Parts: structure tokens; C-alpha cells; sequence
């Protein structure tokens, strides 16, 4: 059966032969298409790419401080990738509360997306309304009702845990791999407090592109062989999705291509 | 250009 | 070039052989996959499927009580396609706004989803935010934040308009072929008013199933042949998307198979 990584690399191939360009919002050419969509097992797999080295130390942080909901830059500062009011944190845990201050107190202000997504799972597995979506914190202030950037949808069935994220947008060199990344991995960890077995993940995009000066390293890429995707294991019996720690994950057999630096 | 319930 | 139909029929075939048992709402059965997409041209024809005859004159009707807003239910009765307070109308053109009555006047109140889109559009077509979202009106007094069934993208590129519609949910059998043809005329509709070429139309489905019942009659329709998609006229020259009238509209060159019932 064809490695998952293939989906990523042929998407990409796809949208250099016909992606037409197209500048985002500070003016910045792309290479764009619309309509994208890749399935990765996660069935006794993990998807974390091989044709370069993904910081997954980065993943894990950053998903387990969107999931404490916080609006504080140094919980994520000196860890890797280096006063906020939104981010996907407080609208996974908070959305819709009145927001004052980074060191207040939200316990049960707001809905909780996530706990709200783990109780169903739980309470009807086959529920067609298993939704969570996160926003960029830019456009918060900018309309009423202003539009999700993304939306990841759960489903259950024979004991297993799939999810399908859609993207208005996705950002095919440094954004894709990284959020492949974490989505698996918070299906992992969802799946693992709701006894459940990982099962799928659906990449689903709107704007899939290529940022013109990503070309050249994404050709290199390219021309790279997957290897085998690795494995992760989580290192202790978890019971609330709050509980998960960095040190109950390890990676396990992970053997990637050199780094690649975009920009 | 949108999207979900009324607050927010 | 192949037929977009095959698309349509690939997935139903893939259910019928990959599909799992799952139960829906009221405890009726389905064959079930996560995760799917389709891609159809709208270049100089109209996706309106082949292998059975679809009610164009339904889908239009319902398309247009929607673009008027109305939770009115015999505005639907007297046009012989077969007191409400929410259904896709309020929501695509009133959303969030105090309901009251059904003869009222809601004019300038709520977000107005579809005009946003539409002036958007116009004032900055590479925007990757112009999106519009539809609810079943059961969830709405369910819950805080209910999620949509219906996310639909709009996308710009080289005077060509796109849509993407995700639906978390995709009766293959009945409700399907119907959004396909309702989606694909919205575009077209919006494509018109904003002096733009229709381009794709991509399908995306969280949980895609069949019924039970539906397996015979479907299995049957497999072993239709496609015809040439029709093409859609629209009659005159139409300025605001409130203007449009069922009689601008002209479908040519349908050539369906018959009538197939489901349910």
C-alpha cells in the first residue's frame, strides 16, 4: 500500500504544474488552487512528514497550550518558536466570553469546543454534529460574525476516531506539514480519554498554495523518497484531556530528510 | 464572509 | 475528458463496497465513509446529473425562497415543489437577528451572509474569508454555538468564481445530487452579478452514506451511462441577487436517464 506522504508531495506537484497566481493579503504572489483534499492513516502510524524534519517539539507545545486556552506568549517563548485576547486557545476552551484580562479567571465562561466535542464522543458516538473551529485572532475585531479559519469534524465508528480538517487556506510549505502534525495528534489524544482507536485524518483545503519563494526548496522536496512514517506513543494512562503533559509522548522511529528552511 | 452563532 | 458525473457514481460504488454500518439520528441504517470530495467543472456546462432525472424546477424554486429569506412555508406549496422562524433563508439573510413574526419587516438586521459574499467579491476578490454557512434548523434551540450543517467558499481567480461547499453530512442517494445543482446555480447566480465566469464547483462530505433502501435502487443507477451535462442560460442582464426571478433561467440540452425513486 502507497505511503500517506505521497498525498502531500502530489499536491504540491499538482499546484506547481497548475496552481495560477494569486497574491494574498499584503501582496505577496502565490501559486494557488482551490479545492484540495488528502487521507493519512493513523492507524498504527503517525503521520509526521519525511521528506524534511518537522520540529515536532513545537507541535506538542504549542497543541498543549491551545488546549489550556491561553492568551500568554511566554508559556510558548523560550520552548522554540517563541497581552494576546484571542488565539485558537481561548475560542477551543472560551468562545463567545467576555474577555478582560490574561490572568483571569474563565472556569466555565464561554463554550468549551473541545470539552464539548469529547462529552459527545461519549455520549453519542454517532452524532453528524461533532465540531470544533478555530479562528485567526485578526479577524476578531475585524466583522460581526467573522468567518472560522478552520473547522475539524470527529466521527466514530467501530470503535475508531477520525477527523477531517478543512482550511479556508493552507499554506502547502510551512503551515500543511505542521498542522497535519497537530491534528493527528490531537485525534490521538482524543481518541486515547475516549477509549477509542485513531483511525483517519482528512486534509480538506479551500486556497491550497505555494508562496513563489518556497518554490525552489519544495522542487528539492520534492525529488526525496518518504520513509516510513513513525509511530507515537503516549506513555501513560491519561484520563481528562487537561491531564496530557510533553513527557507522556514519544515519537518512536522517526527518520527524516535533512531540514528545509522556507524563506 | 462569514460564520458562526450570533455572539462572535 | 472524462464525465464530472463519474465522480458522483465512483463515490456511491466506493460506499456501497467500503462503506460501514452506522446509524443516523433515528436509528435508521446507512452505509457510511468519512471524508470525500468532488470536483465539477461549471466551464460551459451544468453539473445537473444524468443517470436520473433531477427536479431542476425544485431546485430553482428552493434556491430563490432562500435568496428572499423566508420562513414562510406556502411560498413553497403554491409552486408546487412540497410559522418556520429559521430554515437556510433567515440564516443566509438575516443571521442572529431577533425573530419575532413571519410577516415582518427584518430589513437591515442581522448579518446579511450572502450580500457580504456578494460585496466581497467586489471589493476584494482574493479574499480567502468569503464564506457562508447554513444551519438545520432543529439545532438551532439545542445548543450555545450550534455548529452548521453547510459551509460554502467562495474563491476568485482570473475573472472565474468558485464554490466549495462542505457539508458535515451527504445523503448520496437523495440529498446529494440536489445540493450539487443548487450549489452550482448559486454560483452561477453570484458569478452573474459580479461579472465573473462560473469555475468549479468542489464537493466536500464529512459522513457521506447511503440508506439502507437506497442500495438496490442505486445499484441500478451505476450502470447508467452519463449523458453530456446540460448547459444554464441565464435570459437577461441581472444586477442585484434579490432580482433574480425563476423564468431567467433556462436549462438546454438535458437529456436525463428516468426518474429514479428513493426513500
Amino acid at each position: 500500500p502507497p505511503h500517506g506522504e505521497l498525498q502531500y508531495l502530489g499536491q504540491i506537484q499538482h499546484i506547481l504544474r497548475c496552481g495560477v497566481r494569486k497574491d494574498d493579503r499584503t501582496g505577496t504572489g502565490t501559486l494557488s488552487v482551490f479545492g484540495m483534499q488528502a487521507r493519512y492513516s493513523l492507524r498504527d502510524e503517525f503521520p509526521l512528514l519525511t521528506t524534511k524534519r518537522v520540529f515536532w517539539k513545537g507541535v506538542l507545545e504549542e497543541l498543549l497550550w491551545f488546549i489550556k486556552g491561553s492568551t500568554n506568549a511566554k508559556e510558548l517563548s523560550s520552548k522554540g518558536v517563541k497581552d494576546l485576547g484571542p488565539v485558537y486557545g481561548f475560542q477551543w476552551r472560551h468562545f463567545g466570553a467576555e474577555y478582560r484580562d490574561m490572568e483571569s479567571d474563565y472556569s466555565g465562561q464561554g463554550v468549551d469546543q473541545l470539552q464539548r466535542v469529547i462529552d459527545t464522543i461519549k455520549t453519542n458516538p454517532d452524532d453528524r454534529r461533532i465540531i470544533m473551529c478555530a479562528w485567526n485572532p485578526r479577524d476578531l475585531p475585524l466583522m460581526a460574525l467573522p468567518p472560522c479559519h478552520a473547522l475539524c469534524q470527529f466521527y466514530v465508528v467501530n470503535s475508531e476516531l477520525s477527523c477531517q480538517l478543512y482550511q479556508r487556506s493552507g499554506d502547502m510549505g510551512l503551515g500543511v506539514p505542521f498542522n497535519i502534525a497537530s491534528y493527528a495528534l490531537l485525534t490521538y489524544m482524543i481518541a486515547h480519554i475516549t477509549g477509542l482507536k485513531p483511525g483517519d485524518f482528512i486534509h480538506t483545503l479551500g486556497d491550497a498554495h505555494i508562496y513563489l519563494n518556497h518554490i525552489e526548496p519544495l522542487k528539492i522536496q520534492l525529488q526525496r523518497e518518504p520513509r516510513p512514517f513513525p509511530k507515537l506513543r503516549i506513555l501513560r494512562k491519561v484520563e481528562k484531556i487537561d491531564d496530557f503533559k510533553a513527557e507522556d509522548f514519544q515519537i518512536e522511529g522517526y527518520n527524516p530528510h535533512p531540514t528545509i528552511k522556507m524563506e | 464572509l462569514s460564520c458562526q452563532l450570533y455572539q462572535r
